[PDB]
DNA sequence: TTTGAAAAGCAAGCATAAAAGATCTAAACATAAAATCTGTA
């Protein structure tokens, strides 16, 4: 039979379709699910990235600082920790179902605090003072489909693999109908909650409505990026079910950021290493070299990061970048390779803070060819003349031609005009566009300096500056020929 | 080490093709563009180059036959696999299906799987994939050519099969969209009239001297026949170069249409005399000759539609009114001035149905119980419905049209040369209605 | 020298070494012997032919490929478009301008 | 036979209706692998 089209790359997973409501013939037929060999959590890829180390790498004096300042390795979050821990501990011990809403800006320790809470709760459950529970982590930005959370959570509960709809009625049956004595408490971290927001808002309603069921024993800890998300994007039902209590994670102050960086720099700052002068490898306790990172540098970086974001990721990255600048200068000075006091100074911290601030756009426009600068000058002249933010390309052509033909008496124009309109050549006729006109137009379009509308007539097509006008003016009058005229 | 063939007026292009296309993948660009307008000899020069170098492995694709991007990808996979099967028949291969390529990523995967099973070859080779007419794709966007530019970077570097792309383009502006990629481009400018005439003579005199009408004519009534065919081609060129431009195809069509009529006027006096033969058949050189029932109600409704579209409603009562007034009242005065611009040159205006029926009743050809004016019965509306179905008249909307809405307006959809011949078939004086307005 | 002139021209127009390489490659590849290569690299006469070919299909070269009737129709459409407010025209107005222009020539 | 004067005409101004189309979205039409059902052996 001849097909009208073919699907030759269909990949379908082995997911059954029958939900949990039809496993057993009755409510009384369900056993205690905590004793089943597949329920409640009862990797093979870690050896694939193993190789044979046949070299000896050199770890220098600043290597331990850069490795230790990473995000992989709880001082300033102790009230939020106490709130989340006490609510979750009361919900576990009473066999209740509870929503905990946590919101905040990036890098302020939300995921870290919730993970530390569930580690202390699992340790407390290991001492047999609260009942045992299953911890499920669902990240909305780590899902392909938003409904895959239905796939994930049920797979964490039962060990079955079903399609998302059947998983959704399975979770509904499990949370409402199964009694508490046959169940185990489940703590779910929903992280990046906004990523799980759809048009129907069914996932939001289901996940927060299961926390209103008497038999559920479900604790949902939802992490948001804003506090006004349930009012702005969600309905009144979901906003009512989330609750009035909402824990806000403020951005870190510079005392808190300094405490975080000093906590990572305990045992390394004001310490001595044994450093080989032949290769460069350094050992924590041949020369005895003292390593310092100054507290004034850390406080400058902490104050800047705390005013801009209050982000622990940025504070740690600025400190690591300063140490890498110092370590690059160190390897340049001593000639070390990749096989008495060394200090991360305040100047490295200022360089790390200024390298994301130095405005390469003006430098890029300064280092362009004469035709691109002439294009930008003509466009700026038209914006000065007729006062419009969008200029037609034919007007730019005509005003470039006027700029060449009026200030001819400039010696540079007498040098450049034959190049511009004939490419320095007899037997090439005079050209309506300049040489490399489309080249510099496409080059300024690639950089994001220009916006061009989508028209097929090249003369009436409009061009707008996407960058600010003042930086284009200062780049243009940096040029000695264009500022002369 | 490559052979440069002789093409009559494409010597620079053939030298550039010798510079860029070689069997060594190190000194060959990944992408090469041949840009020129239609009938500039891009395909001819590429065929003569690849025929004179038989050791070069070329695959030819016409994107015009593929129309969309997905059949282009599948055609690339199919044709590369078939050419590599034909080229090295003693290499065992898994036959990957072309129809499993639905993404450019899947083309990259399939080309990887095809090229990874030819590593037993001793030398690095080129495979020249020629997309003859890339911008002649019917569903083309601005983002498609970028994928083909960057395609070679996703294939392995140490492969024995290194695919090379040769592109043919027509329009300059499409090529100008990708100027910053710095792809090597050879341009084929349009010929002038002398090279067009030389190409036409050297490509068509052999076919003209052996055509059956001339062979029947010379027995009914080689070098001299070659001169006759060449003189005919030169006469066609000087008669119709202003009409055709420097188009080889249009002049070829004119030569085909006018050669047997030229042969039929050859006598024993005209054969050795070019001016006498030209005077016998001068009417073939004065006109290009490029060329190949409706109801009375529908004709008069078309005339009324044309009047409604190209005349203002305010001056209707000054033109069609003829009834004796029982009640006192002045009629329309008419227009004072004459228009500077002919309204028939511009777009037609939009009118209502009741105005069209009024003017149709005013212009339709003709006691106590007669009522000789024709009223709008079923047949008038039925002919109007056919008139819209044929789009001799049109509306503002064409899809899901509401015929009965008062907001829907109507316009005429025929030019003046059609409505003039229609009005000549019914002896209506339509030019009287436009002689005194502009 | 002619190389320094072409490099200066590239520096002032394209400022691109791939653009220069795309012209230098067929200068090297079209040489038959060493003396021809040295003459080519001194004169740089191939670079002018290359630059003429890279501009052969723009507006100027396409205008130079036009016939006399094609030029007449394009001129008539251009002056009708100049006299228009939005720059718009059609075939009818362009032909009217063409026939007035031919009658005023004849 | 004049007269003139209210009806008709023309152009500028400007608010607004509408044509064209850019962008999108639902609905019919279409295919397909895995699971589930089902009628016997
Ligand atoms: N109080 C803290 N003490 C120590 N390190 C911290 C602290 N807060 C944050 N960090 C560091 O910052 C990293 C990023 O923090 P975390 O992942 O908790 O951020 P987040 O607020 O969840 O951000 P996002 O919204 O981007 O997910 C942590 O992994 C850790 O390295
Ligand atoms: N230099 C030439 N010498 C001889 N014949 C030529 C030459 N150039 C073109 N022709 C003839 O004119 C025909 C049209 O040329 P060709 O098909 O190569 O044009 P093209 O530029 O590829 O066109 P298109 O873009 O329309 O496909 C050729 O098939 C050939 O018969
Ligand atoms: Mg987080
Ligand atoms: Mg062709």
């Amino acid at each position: 039979v001849i097909r009208k089209f073919t699907k030759k790359n269909v990949a379908r997973a082995k997911k059954k379709y029958t939900p949990f409501s039809k496993r057993f013939k009755s409510i009384a037929a369900i056993p205690d699910l905590t004793s089943l060999p597949e329920f409640y959590g009862n990797s093979r890829f870690e050896n694939k990235l193993k190789t044979t180390q046949k070299h000896q790498i050199v770890e220098t004096i600043f290597s331990k600082v850069k490795k230790q300042l990473n995000s992989s390795y709880l001082p300033a979050r102790e009230n939020e920790f106490a709130s989340i821990y006490l609510s979750a501990y009361s919900a576990i011990e009473s066999d209740s179902a509870t929503t905990i809403y946590v919101a905040g800006t990036p890098g302020v320790g939300k995921t870290l605090t919730v993970r530390e809470v569930v580690k202390e709760l699992l340790s407390s459950s290991a001492q047999r003072e609260i009942p045992d529970f299953l911890y499920v982590e669902i990240n909305g930005l780590k899902m392909v489909k938003p409904t895959d959370c239905y796939e994930t959570l049920w797979n964490k509960v039962s060990g079955e693999r079903l399609t998302w709809a059947a998983s959704m009625e399975s979770l509904e049956f499990y949370f409402k109908r199964v009694p508490k004595n046959k169940k185990k408490t489940i703590v779910v971290l929903l992280d990046e909650l906004d990523a799980m927001v759809t048009k129907s808002q069914d996932i939001m309603y289901n996940f927060f409505n299961w926390t209103t069921y008497e038999n559920a024993k479900l604790i949902v800890i939802a992490v948001a990026n804003t506090m006004d998300l349930p009012e702005r994007q969600l309905g009144n039902k979901i906003t009512s079910r989330i609750g009035f209590t909402r824990i806000m994670f403020t951005g870190y102050t510079h005392e808190e950021l300094k405490n975080i960086i000093d906590l990572r720099l305990k045992g390394l700052n004001d310490s001595f290493f044994y450093v080989d002068t032949k290769t460069g490898n350094a050992i924590l306790i041949v020369r005895k070299v003292r390593l310092r990172m100054s507290a004034d540098a850390i406080e400058i970086a902490s104050r800047k990061v705390a005013s801009v974001s209050g982000d622990a990721r940025r504070a740690l990255k600025v400190c690591k970048r300063a140490a890498e600048i110092a370590e690059k200068h160190y390897m340049a000075k001593h000639g070390y390779g990749y096989d008495g006091v060394q200090t991360v100074h305040i100047t490295h911290v200022m360089k790390a803070l200024n390298e994301t601030l130095n405005s390469h756009v003006i430098t890029f426009m300064t280092r362009l060819s004469f035709t691109a600068k002439l294009f930008i000058y003509a466009l700026l002249n038209l914006m000065k003349k007729n006062g419009s933010q969008e200029q037609e390309l034919g007007d730019i052509v005509d005003e470039i031609k006027l700029l060449i033909e009026v200030n001819g008496s400039n010696k540079f124009v007498m040098e450049i005009a034959k190049t511009l309109f004939q490419q320095g050549s007899d037997n090439i006729s005079e050209q309506l566009r300049i040489i490399s006109w489309d080249f510099v137009l496409n080059q300024l379009l690639d950089a994001g300096i220009l916006f061009k509308q989508t028209m097929k007539n090249d003369r009436i097509c409009c061009v707008k500056l996407n960058i600010s006008v003042e930086e284009a003016k200062r780049a243009m009058n940096e040029d000695e020929t264009l500022r002369n005229l | 080490n490559v052979t440069t063939p002789e093409v009559a007026f494409r010597e620079y292009q053939t030298n550039c093709l010798a510079s860029y296309i070689s069997a060594d993948p190190d000194i060959t660009p990944s992408n090469l563009i041949l840009q020129g307008y239609s009938g500039t000899g891009k395909t001819y020069t590429l065929k003569k180059y690849f025929n004179a170098n038989p050791n070069l492995h070329a695959v030819w694709l016409e994107p015009v036959e593929l129309v969309s991007w997905k059949p282009l990808l599948q055609a690339i996979a199919r044709t590369v696999q078939y050419k590599l099967k034909t080229l090295y028949p003693n290499i065992p291969t898994t036959d990957y299906d072309p129809l499993q390529v639905e993404e450019p990523f899947l083309l990259v995967k399939t080309l990887h799987n095809i090229f990874v099973q030819y590593e037993s070859l001793q030398e690095k080779t080129c495979l020249f994939l020629i997309l003859d007419g890339f911008d002649s794709l019917q569903d083309l966007d601005a983002a498609l050519f970028n994928k083909y530019i960057k395609l070679n970077e996703l294939l392995p570097k140490d492969s024995k099969i290194n695919i090379k792309f040769i592109y043919t383009m027509l329009e300059t502006s499409f090529l100008q969209r990708y100027s910053t990629h710095c792809i090597p481009t050879v341009m084929f400018p349009r010929y002038n009239v002398d090279e067009v005439s030389t190409i036409l003579v050297m490509s068509r005199c052999g076919e003209l001297m052996e055509d059956s009408c001339l062979r029947k004519r010379i027995i009914e009534e080689d070098d001299q026949f070659q001169n006759v065919a060449a003189n005919f081609i030169h006469l066609i060129v000087q008669a119709f170069h202003s009409y055709t431009g420097n188009d080889i195809f249009a002049l070829n069509d004119l030569i085909d249409f006018k050669w047997p009529k030229y042969v039929s006027r050859i006598t024993k006096e005209n054969i050795f005399e070019p001016l006498a033969l030209y005077k016998s058949a001068i009417k073939l050189f004065l006109s290009t000759d490029d060329n190949l029932d409706l109801s009375i109600i529908s004709k008069y409704l078309l005339i009324a539609s044309y009047i409604c579209s190209y005349l203002e409603p305010r001056y209707d009562a000054s033109i069609f009114s003829r009834k004796t007034r029982i009640i006192q009242g002045r009629a329309a005065y008419g227009r004072r001035k004459k228009k500077e611009v002919n309204p028939r040159y511009l777009q037609p205006s939009l009118f209502a149905i009741e105005r069209l029926l009024a003017i149709f009743q005013a212009i339709f050809p003709i006691a106590l119980r007669e009522e000789s004016l024709m009223k709008a019965n079923i047949e008038v509306f039925q002919n109007l419905s056919e008139l819209h179905t044929l789009k001799l008249i049109a509306t503002t909307m064409n899809k899901n049209i509401d015929y009965l809405s008062p907001k829907v307006r109507w316009k005429v959809n025929v030019p003046w040369e059609i409505i003039k011949e229609i009005s000549e078939s019914v002896h209506f004086n339509i030019s009287d209605y436009f002689s005194d307005i502009h | 020298s002619n190389l320094n002139r072409h490099i200066r021209m590239n520096f002032e127009t394209f400022r691109s070494l791939p653009t220069l390489k795309n012209s230098i490659i067929p200068l090297v590849a079209t040489s038959k012997n060493f003396g021809s290569l040295c003459t080519a690299i001194k004169s740089c006469s191939f670079l002018d032919i290359y630059n003429k070919n890279q501009l052969s299909n723009n507006l100027t070269g396409r205008l130079q490929s036009l016939s006399d009737l094609e030029l007449a129709i394009l001129i008539s459409a251009a002056r009708v478009a100049l006299r228009a407010k939005d720059g718009s025209f059609n075939f009818n107005l362009a032909y009217a301008e063409y026939e007035k222009m031919i009658k005023a020539i004849n």
